[PDB]
């Protein structure tokens, strides 16, 4: 499903956020960790945002182990959070929009869509962002931006990813020239024919500029893989 | 100098080892030291050109007004237009009462 289902496997948007007045997961107490996940149960767990759907909180404490396996596989949570006591996943019925809680940051919003639809995913994630912001005091600073545990995330707190299947570009030996070009363009690639492309930096650019550039480059890859298949 | 975070507790040398911040206020406490770090991670960039949250964004604009106004007061006091410094004193009170 999704635009370019043949080529792009998915489009991912991730927004890291922390409570202003609560210690980051590096030093916060268990009571602090518990309050965040209760504040999410109370104010978000049975709530609809229109167009995105109903969210339902999964407390990891209450979650069966194989349930956590499926959440890991489906990419709704990360492996560290399976053993996290107060970790949680606030998930839409659609399972496309999720809000991971008490992992590296207090909050990590995720939009994972099928096609090549970065912007739809940006738009959706900024909605969940503003929604949570209505009732949660974000750890923000007008000069440095959103404040996160790692400095690799500070600023926009946005990590944007596109997953692409490019068999023909591997076969044509083109792939060897393209990875060097991606890097010099402010993006990073990782891995038999599946590549994931994300933004390098999170400070000094706007979120529009981040998604814009990632989208532009992904678009040209889409046209190159299609041209290599026609060959 | 070399202080610790009044809330995290974390001191800069801890931050060097661990590589992860303690709380909001570690950015405040290590501001000077962080900037070379950000310059290096984000291709020389150091200032958020991004998004302002909705709710608290307006309260942060008010604190900007306040502080500009706090400076107009200071000139006016070094100058001697004191009828107008009376005005700014009360303008600042106004903007803080709106926060309350
Ligand atoms: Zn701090």
């Amino acid at each position: 499903k999704g635009p370019e289902s043949d080529i792009v496997l998915s489009s991912r948007i991730r927004l890291a956020r922390n409570f202003e007045h609560i210690r980051f997961p590096t030093r916060y107490s268990n009571e602090e960790a518990s309050s965040i996940i209760q504040q999410f149960e109370d104010q978000f767990s049975e709530q609809e945002i229109p167009g995105i759907g109903k969210f339902v909180l999964i407390r990891m404490n209450d979650a069966q182990p194989l349930e956590k396996r499926v959440l890991v596989e489906k990419h709704l949570i990360s492996p560290n959070l399976t053993e996290s006591p107060f970790g949680g996943c606030l998930l839409s019925e659609n399972e496309e929009v999720s809000v991971m809680l008490n992992e590296e940051d207090h909050i990590r919003i995720q939009c994972l869509f099928p096609g090549f639809q970065l912007l739809e995913a940006m738009k959706a994630a900024n909605q969940v962002d503003d929604w949570i912001e209505e009732k949660v005091d974000y750890a923000f600073n007008e000069q440095r931006g959103y404040l996160t545990s790692c400095p690799t995330n500070v600023g926009t707190g946005l990590r944007a990813s596109v997953m692409m299947h490019l068999p023909a570009l591997v076969l044509t030996r083109q792939i060897n020239r393209i990875i060097p070009a991606i890097n010099q363009l402010g993006l990073v690639v990782r891995g038999g024919n599946i590549f994931q492309i994300s933004n390098q930096i999170t400070l000094g650019k706007s979120e529009q500029d981040i998604v814009e550039d990632l989208n532009s480059v992904a678009a040209q890859l889409i046209e190159q893989e299609r041209s290599a298949r026609e060959a | 100098q070399i202080s610790a975070c009044p809330k995290c507790g974390m001191t800069f040398q801890q931050f060097r080892k661990i590589g992860r911040f303690g709380c909001s206020e570690c950015y405040k406490t290590f501001h000077s030291n962080i900037t070379p770090i950000l310059r290096k991670v984000h291709s020389g960039n150091t200032v958020h050109a991004g998004k302002i949250p909705k709710r608290i964004g307006g309260n942060l604009h008010v604190r900007r007004q306040i502080d500009m106004l706090k400076k107009e007061l200071e000139s006016l006091i070094h100058q001697e237009e004191f009828e107008n410094a009376a005005h700014v004193r009360d303008q600042i009170r106004l903007l803080e009462q709106s926060l309350k």
